[PDB]
């Protein structure tokens, strides 16, 4: 979408465009689901070879 | 928490079989040194050397 009147005024800081995030807000949750996940492996396994 | 209670106790489980195996092992070897039980006269023996 194209969120703004060819003409108007707009201020800065607002949206003008919107490009299709489909994807990328897909690639996002997928990259957090990974983080998540070796996050807690990692933060385990630092308790291991303390011991 | 770095190991399951499970997986302890089956650890400190083999380690009293073993403590367990150990004082029967120690046991049965004192016994291969037959000794007299009261002090006294004895006379032949009834066994006999390299006897089963």
């Amino acid at each position: 979408k194209r969120l703004f009147k060819e003409g108007s005024d707009v201020k800065a800081g607002q949206q003008l465009y919107q490009i299709d995030p489909a994807t990328y807000e897909a690639d996002y949750q997928s990259a957090q689901a990974n983080l998540a996940s070796t996050q807690e492996q990692a933060q385990r396994y630092k308790l291991l070879v303390a011991d | 928490q770095a190991v399951s209670k499970q997986q302890y106790a089956d650890a400190n489980a083999a380690y009293l079989q073993s403590k367990a195996a150990v004082e029967q092992a120690r046991i049965n070897l004192r016994y291969t040194k037959v000794l007299s039980p009261i002090s006294g006269r004895i006379g032949r023996s009834a066994v006999t050397e390299g006897a089963l």
